[PDB]
């Protein structure tokens, strides 16, 4: 039983900090759709220019 | 190997691959790369231009094109004609490949001149001079001393196989002349393996002289492992002992391994890892539905966690009892998800 | 950068091992690292940021729609506003988890010193032969309670004596 | 000791009591027991090792305790407990199919193997 | 196949054959049967001794033929330690272990019999891919030759066309 206790202390603590890591890398994720406009005009500014 | 089997495709892949290298700085890693289109229907090399165009390899490509209608000494001549190109970039130290594609065919084309000319036949129906034509040409591929520059010129000439017959006289000769074959398997082509190759009937003279250090290390047991495979193919094809039946598997996981779709290229930094974990066998847990899946997610894992690792893979050239440290950590973390 | 993050993961992935009622949190995971890798390969993706109207326009002879693309992608230079907005949903869900992590936090360390001092207990008190049957009795009423309902029941077997304290009879 | 074994599986090839039916009524073996020859009736066996019990039913055959305190049995098949309603009414279809006369006498043996089985 | 190999030797010796078994592997069905067929129809317990022979599987490289007799009810009897193996009268043992030992010794008769037939197909098989490749090999080398002169005959009609 001091086993499986030991395991949950380390645990509850640790896991806080994963669970806030995780979800403020999704944050950063969704600035580079953003990104991903900028990206996509350029590439179809090329191929208007290349037929052209 | 066997005709049109993509025969064209396999070299283009490497041409593709080194445009990664001619990107680089390092005019050793500046190989100029000639395709030379030896009776290719002009549809043929539209095909190889567009697809050349597409992947930007046009800006250090040369096509010396001899199309299937032009005439019979300009096909003759043509190898001959690109290798003098060749000559000068590699005079001036440089590096460049030259694909001669195919000399079965510029062997026809000798023929049909010299018996137009009336000079005689010789073995199967072809010139006797036909040796001496082909030692001219491959003499000129050659990795020239540092007082006469560094460079040289590479070359991969590719022939066509009438039925995998290479006991037919201009296979026999060039096998002669050229250090290596890749032997293309084309039941391995039927049976939908792309690349195609029994490496069994392909091998290579210039040796680990050509390898890099570090894929070396980790490809003496690969080569040893495919073998097995083969070899202990037959007792599948029986109820036969656990031990067989690893063998197989590690086999297996390494063949489906090494399929490739064509037109993609790799980084040698990301050829090794991949068959790092193969050779460790962390592979053969992975069903074969999900081993496809397994190589990209690997690359992107080793690319999340730690692009620094395939960088100092690619610097260091030889896998550091660190790297391999750090590597069979990584290997493991990703193989367990 | 992302091992940071990766190396809690994967830590995450092994602690998980030990502790399992996942369903979709690891479905979550491989969500986030899954955006984190699509974003990486979309930012090495990148095109150039502007049209390379020095060579393509001296290039072309259809001049001044060169031009007009410059000045539509300068025109669109906002490409698109923000897309941190996520502040108040950020913390929301950090309060509920704080509160889950604190609770359970407290409530095993507890128990862990408790169980530190159950294991002290039974070791530094524990009779081996001579013990009172009236000490039991003051340490269980239940062992009255049961032999006053067995007696009342008119089962004089207990169920279990035999199994464990076999039988010894004349037959 | 113990040696059952069939032409199927071995399954007790010290088991130190065995209870066995026999044209004799029932026998039962321990330890050293008399060297005997005698014919399994098909059974309800219990076989003991030790303390622990484990429940044939056996298509009858031949039992042997050797002078060497090997138990012998030899039987086609054997617990029987995991097979076991419906084999009791098909054995009644087995039962009026011995209005048909050799089969009146199997589907005899058939009522007798019910009843047997059923007694567990 | 054994019924042919004998049938030719003596055809009046066959008395009874049993067809319809070889397909199977050995089974008990079968074995009691063919025991149960063997005592009515050839009441082999007159018969002064039963043979059996089979195929011991000496090695799984190897079978040896061997065979073994099937005591009778009449060896029973009168075997001398039969009172160390004490029985009653009622249910006579030889009656019944003489019926029960012609299935089981037939029955395991018959497994090593076919554990030795299939090995030996195996071995035989194998031994039949070879031989055959030595074949394909030799057929090869004809081959080559007959290629090979037809080679000779083309060229020389050239040569003699050029020179006219």
């Amino acid at each position: 039983r001091i086993d499986s206790v030991s395991q949950l202390q380390n645990v509850a603590e640790t896991t806080k900090v994963l669970f806030d890591v995780s979800k403020e890398t999704v944050e950063l994720e969704s600035e580079a759709f953003e990104l991903k406009q900028k990206v996509e005009l350029a590439h179809e500014a090329k191929a208007v220019l290349d037929s052209w | 190997g066997d005709r049109q089997t993509g025969k064209t495709a396999v070299a283009l892949d490497t041409i593709l691959n080194q445009k990664r290298w001619n990107n680089g700085s390092d005019e050793s890693k500046k190989l100029y790369c000639v395709y030379v289109a030896v009776g290719q229907k002009r549809s043929t090399v539209a095909q190889l231009v567009q697809t050349l165009e597409q992947h930007d390899a046009m800006k250090y490509s040369i096509i010396v094109a001899a199309t299937a209608s032009e005439a019979a000494p300009l096909q003759y001549l043509a190898p001959f004609t690109a290798a003098s190109i060749g000559e000068w970039f590699r005079d001036n130290g440089k590096h460049a490949l030259i694909v001669y594609d195919d000399l079965s065919k510029q062997a026809v084309a000798y023929r049909q001149l010299s018996l137009l000319l009336r000079r005689p036949p010789g073995r199967e129906a072809y010139p006797g001079d036909v040796f001496y034509l082909h030692s001219r040409l491959l003499e000129r591929a050659a990795k020239l001393s540092e007082k006469e520059g560094s460079g040289s010129l590479t070359a991969l000439p590719v022939i066509e196989t009438q039925g995998g017959d290479v006991s037919a006289y201009i296979p026999t000769n060039v096998i002669s002349i050229t250090d290596g074959q890749i032997f293309l398997e084309a039941e391995l082509f039927y049976k939908g393996i792309r690349p195609a190759i029994n490496v069994g009937l392909s091998v290579s003279r210039v040796g680990s002289a050509a390898q890099v250090k570090a894929l070396k290390q980790v490809a003496g047991s690969l080569k040893l492992f495919l073998a097995q495979y083969r070899e202990v193919a037959a007792f599948a094809q029986s109820d036969l002992d656990a031990s067989t039946k690893q063998t197989l598997v590690r086999g297996e996981r390494l063949t489906q391994l090494l399929k490739q779709n064509q037109y993609s290229p790799l980084a040698t930094e990301e050829q090794v890892p991949l068959i790092y974990a193969g050779v460790n066998g962390h592979l053969d847990g992975i069903e074969l539905s999900r081993i496809g899946e397994f190589e990209s997610s690997f690359l992107s894992y080793l690319k999340s966690n730690h692009n620094e690792l395939l960088t100092e893979i690619r610097e260091k050239g030889e896998l550091s009892k660190e790297l391999l440290a750090s590597l069979k950590s990584a290997t493991e973390s990703f193989v367990a998800t | 950068a992302k091992s940071a993050a990766n190396k809690l993961d994967w830590a995450k992935v092994i602690s998980s091992l030990r502790i399992t009622g996942s369903t979709a949190t690891q479905l979550s995971s491989f969500k986030k690292r899954n955006d984190e890798a699509r974003r990486q390969l979309l930012e090495l993706q990148s095109q150039p940021t502007e049209v390379d109207f020095s060579h393509y326009r001296s290039v072309l002879k259809n001049t001044s729609v060169i031009d007009k693309i410059e000045s539509y992608v300068k025109q669109y230079k906002p490409v698109k506003i923000d897309a941190s907005k996520q502040l108040q949903v950020i913390e929301s869900f950090e309060k509920h988890a704080m509160t889950n992590a604190k609770e359970t936090e407290s409530l095993v360390s507890k128990e862990l010193k408790d169980l530190q001092s159950t294991l002290d207990n039974i070791q530094s008190a524990r009779p081996f032969d001579e013990l009172t049957v009236d000490d039991l009795t003051k340490i269980k009423p239940e062992i009255d309670a049961k032999v006053e309902e067995m007696v009342k029941k008119g089962k004089w077997d207990v169920p279990g004596y035999k199994d464990r304290f076999g039988n010894l009879n004349v037959m | 000791k113990l040696q059952f074994a069939l032409p199927h599986e071995t399954l007790y090839s010290e088991v130190t009591q065995v209870n066995l039916p026999a044209k004799s009524g029932r026998i039962g073996v321990l330890a050293n027991h008399v060297p005997t020859v005698e014919q399994l009736l098909p059974g309800v066996v219990e076989v003991m090792e030790g303390s622990n019990s484990k429940k044939f039913f056996i298509s009858g055959g031949f039992a042997t305790v050797q002078p060497d305190s090997q138990l012998c049995v030899t039987a086609i098949e054997a617990p029987l407990e995991s097979f076991s309603e419906n084999i009791k009414n098909l054995l009644a279809e087995a039962k009026k199919n011995v209005s048909s006369s050799r089969e009146a006498a199997e589907a005899a043996i058939q009522v007798e193997v019910l009843e047997n089985l059923q007694s567990v | 196949k054994i019924k042919m190999q004998l049938l030719r030797t003596h055809p009046n010796n066959i008395k009874l054959s049993i067809n319809g078994i070889g397909k199977d592997a050995p089974t008990f069905q079968e074995s009691a049967l063919i025991a149960d067929k063997l005592l009515s129809v050839m009441k082999a317990g007159t018969y002064p001794k039963i043979s059996i022979f089979y195929n011991d599987p000496v090695s799984s490289l190897s079978f040896e033929p061997s065979e073994k007799p099937i005591f009778n009810a009449k060896t029973i009897e009168q075997s001398p330690s039969f009172g160390k193996f004490e029985i009653d009268t009622d249910a006579n043992v030889p009656r019944d272990l003489f019926e029960y030992t012609l299935a089981n010794q037939m029955l395991t008769a018959m497994a090593q019999g076919y554990a030795a037939e299939i090995s030996a197909r195996r071995n035989a098989m194998d031994n039949a891919s070879k031989n055959a490749g030595d074949m394909i090999n030799r057929y090869s080398i004809l081959y080559n030759r007959t290629r090979q002169a037809v080679i000779t005959n083309e060229l020389v009609d050239i040569i003699t066309g050029a020179s006219s």
